[PDB]
């Protein structure tokens, strides 16, 4: 009853009392992150996929086909589903690669062959 | 010690040890800026007069996070394929349950690796692996499969299948002990082998600081985050740590001073971090390719190197995952229980020397026998394991006796 | 100002020259063994 | 001033124990192989 | 070199050379207020505005001290029981005196 | 000292020469057999026998030339210590 606001660990304020209502806020920071560009060359294509870095796709337009990894947003690549061998890296398991019109994929990493010894 | 008397082990036993190394730390990525003053555009325009002082932090730590991802790439992406074992797991009486995936679970690991991942913003922001955990796992699983099936084998080109008893026999005629030793203590060796592992998981749930190593790693990392955070909030010699009341409660001139103050100081404990986080860098990649080098020679083969691969005479490793770093389980042979002998340097028969041709002379007693130098089977002597050269004069310690000759019928 | 920048230079060419001395060890090394003889270590000198 | 002397001391004695302790683990590995084995690497264990 | 020429020894020798590797380096321990400013009061009241640059400092000494007590233990101590030389060495006409 | 003081090693010089003691004396009596388990005796005429077999080289060739070898490896082990001795930049990397 007597405390205003919260800290956590590292003395950073994650929660304060609103002084008119006795009623608990949740202070979150507001999204921010890197921007990733994702080309498969200028020899090949002039096409680029662009990755916004552990930022959610809802904030994205406040400052093509979009598609939500856990390295974040994917905006310009298609999510097949099928996997194939590791071009450009992404993350959390993602790669892209210039596939055949012609589009830029966005699948999910395969270890390899399957094999089976007798 | 004496100069005529040898000692030669008369069993074995087989022990099993683990080794936890750490490959790869947090990949954690701080703004300049958005750190030293994410929300003041004045504060930002002083800094703008530093040059690249932003620039180079930026660049060290995306280069830190490419070799954690190299250095996970490189421990664990060793195999062409991804093997699989048989759906029958009769390998011979050996019991490898505690190591193969389990589909039971919904992540498909073994019980070890269980029992290893259960016991282990002011502009900063921490990357996700390149790999996942479930990707880490069907390495491992694959590396387990291709050794327990193939051997050496599929770490050397195309992948052969052999029998787990056979391949365990060459691994114990790769280290001086011959093939029927196994061969006539299959049932033995193969309880010993699964009591060894038993033991090892009970060892690894009962002590609570084994994984050291990783929890090291990761409580370097979270202190240094920490101790960044908390300097964050420093005056530097300023009126106040938060720069919004300098520039509210200053004329521009001080205010000015002050926010360079606070500038340089803020500076100052980045370029500290980042100089860390480069030799801390430094340190796990040494640690990454030694695990590489000791998978690529302990897993996917057989080593000779002393105390390299365990501690005694190497059979086989096993591979275990684990939090930003890997597990082996050492297979060694430790001979036990020795026996005092009377050795001989050679054996005068019929006026020339004669020497093993592999083994040592031993005597009960009162006769000789040549028995292999790692354990005891003594056997008659006889021309077909000896070598004769030389006459009876120069060699110092020679012993009269007699040998056998097969031919006699 | 021009200190801190020669400061930081010279640490970041210390640590890059502590990398190149670790691969050129492992250079020698590697020279010592597979060119001087013939190693018996799994994927030291080449896959097979 | 004196807390930059110190810390470019710390930061250059950071240095120099990572390499002794490359030289540290080379030496333990000598000693693991060459005394209480016989290794067959070239030029590893002396000359020869 | 010829297609069918070999050369083979005929006698050999026992050549011993050394090795020298350092292990360890000595252990100090600088502590900050005092190498900063020993005994002025002012001096230390405004260094501790600072925040924590006195004790980075001093875990990272402490982290080179034990790193030296570990290479230390790991190159010299590897075994597990103390063996002694029998009293009379007749070891075959080799001296290790 | 102006505040920087030098701690003591925890091993001891003589500890560290008892490790170096055991470890010869158990080469000497033992072979490499001390190093992966249970230490096993042996003469050191046969244990030099059996690494000269590890090379390549039967065991004939040291017990028809022991004396030779012997020599030999008491004249290098002299000669060690007077290298040693003469040349006071041996030492290099410690200094
Ligand atoms: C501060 O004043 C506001 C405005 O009157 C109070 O809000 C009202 O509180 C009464 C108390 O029973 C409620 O019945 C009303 O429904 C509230 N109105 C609104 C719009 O929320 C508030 O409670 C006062 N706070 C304190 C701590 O006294
Ligand atoms: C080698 O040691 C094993 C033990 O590790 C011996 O096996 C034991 O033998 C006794 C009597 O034969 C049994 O009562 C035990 O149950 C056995 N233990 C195990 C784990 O099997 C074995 O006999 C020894 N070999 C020799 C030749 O003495
Ligand atoms: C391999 O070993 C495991 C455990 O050491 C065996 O699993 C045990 O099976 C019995 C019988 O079903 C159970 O009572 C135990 O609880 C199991 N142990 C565990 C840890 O789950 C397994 O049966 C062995 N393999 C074979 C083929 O018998
Ligand atoms: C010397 O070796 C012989 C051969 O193995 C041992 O004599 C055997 O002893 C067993 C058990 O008493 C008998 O069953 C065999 O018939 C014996 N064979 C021969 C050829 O004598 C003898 O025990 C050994 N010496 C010592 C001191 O143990
Ligand atoms: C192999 O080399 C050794 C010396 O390294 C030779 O021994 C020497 O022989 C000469 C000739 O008789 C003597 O004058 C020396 O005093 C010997 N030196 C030693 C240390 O004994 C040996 O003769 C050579 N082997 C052959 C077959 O000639
Ligand atoms: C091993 O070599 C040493 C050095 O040559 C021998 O020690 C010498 O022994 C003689 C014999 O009385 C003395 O006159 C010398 O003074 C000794 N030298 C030193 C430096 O002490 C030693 O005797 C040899 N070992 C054996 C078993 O003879
Ligand atoms: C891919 O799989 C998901 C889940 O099963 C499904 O919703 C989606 O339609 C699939 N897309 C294609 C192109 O098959
Ligand atoms: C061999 O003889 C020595 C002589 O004292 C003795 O100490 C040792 O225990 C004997 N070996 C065994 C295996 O009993
Ligand atoms: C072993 O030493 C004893 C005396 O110590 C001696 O009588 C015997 O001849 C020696 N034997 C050998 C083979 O050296
Ligand atoms: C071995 O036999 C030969 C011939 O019978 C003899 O000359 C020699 O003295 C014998 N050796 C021993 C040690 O009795």
């Amino acid at each position: 009853p007597f405390q205003q606001f919260g800290r956590d660990i590292a003395d950073t304020t994650d929660a304060v009392r609103d002084p008119q209502t006795l009623e608990i806020l949740d202070i979150t920071p507001c999204s921010f992150g890197g921007v990733s560009v994702i080309t498969p060359g200028t020899n090949t294509s002039n096409q680029v996929a662009v990755l916004y870095q552990g930022v959610n796709c809802t904030e994205v337009p406040v400052a093509s086909n979009v598609f939500q990894t856990r390295a974040g947003c994917l905006i310009g690549a298609e999510h097949v589903n099928n996997s194939y061998e590791c071009d450009i890296p992404i993350g959390a398991g993602i790669c892209a690669s210039y596939q055949t019109s012609q589009s830029i994929i966005a699948y999910t990493m395969s270890l390899g062959a399957e094999n089976s010894v007798a | 010690y004496s100069n005529n008397s040898i000692a030669i082990p008369t069993n074995f036993t087989i022990s099993v040890t683990t080794e936890i190394l750490p490959v790869s730390m947090t990949k954690t990525s701080v703004d300049c800026t958005m750190y030293i003053c994410g929300d003041s555009t004045e504060c930002s325009n002083l800094l703008l007069q530093y040059g690249s002082f932003c620039t180079q932090l930026n660049r060290a730590l995306t280069g830190i996070a490419v070799e954690q991802d190299k250095n996970t790439q490189e421990v664990f992406a060793q195999v062409k394929q991804i093997y699989k074992t048989p759906p029958i797991k009769d390998f011979g009486g050996f019991n490898f349950s505690q190591i193969l995936p389990d589909p039971s679970k919904p992540s498909k690991r073994s019980f070890i690796e269980d029992l290893l991942f259960n016991k282990v913003f002011n502009g900063l922001t921490v990357l996700p692996p390149l790999l996942t955990d479930e990707m880490i796992a069907q390495y491992t699983s694959a590396l387990l499969a291709g050794t327990i099936t193939s051997g050496w084998t599929f770490g050397a080109g195309a992948a052969l299948q052999i029998p787990f008893a056979m391949q365990m026999a060459y691994r114990f005629n790769g280290i001086g002990v011959t093939q029927n030793v196994l061969y006539e203590n299959q049932k033995l060796i193969a309880n010993q082998f699964n009591s060894a592992i038993g033991k090892i998981q009970d060892s690894l749930s009962s002590t609570a600081s084994a994984l050291g190593k990783l929890q090291n790693v990761v409580n370097q990392n979270a202190q240094a985050l920490n101790t960044l955070v908390k300097q964050l909030s420093s005056n530097f010699g300023a009126i106040s740590s938060v720069l919004n009341d300098i520039l509210s409660r200053l004329d521009p001139p001080e205010a000015e001073v002050q926010i360079d103050r606070l500038i340089t100081g803020r500076l100052q404990s980045l370029q500290t971090y980042v100089t860390q986080q480069l030799i801390r860098a430094a340190e796990i990649r040494a640690s990454a390719n030694l695990a590489a080098t000791k998978m690529s020679e302990c897993v996917l083969g057989q080593s000779k190197r002393v105390d390299f691969c365990g501690k005694g005479y190497h059979l086989m490793s096993f591979p275990q995952s684990a939090p930003h770093g890997v597990v082996f389980l050492h297979v060694t042979y430790v001979p036990a229980q020795e026996k005092n002998f009377t050795t001989a340097p050679a054996i005068c028969h019929d006026g020339k020397a004669h020497f093993p041709r592999e083994g040592v002379f031993v005597s009960n007693g009162t006769h000789w026998f040549v028995t292999q130098r790692n354990f005891y089977e003594p056997q008659i002597i006889t021309t077909d394991n000896t070598f004769v050269s030389g006459n009876c004069d120069v060699v110092i310690g020679i012993v009269n006796n007699t040998v056998y000759d097969p031919l006699q019928p």
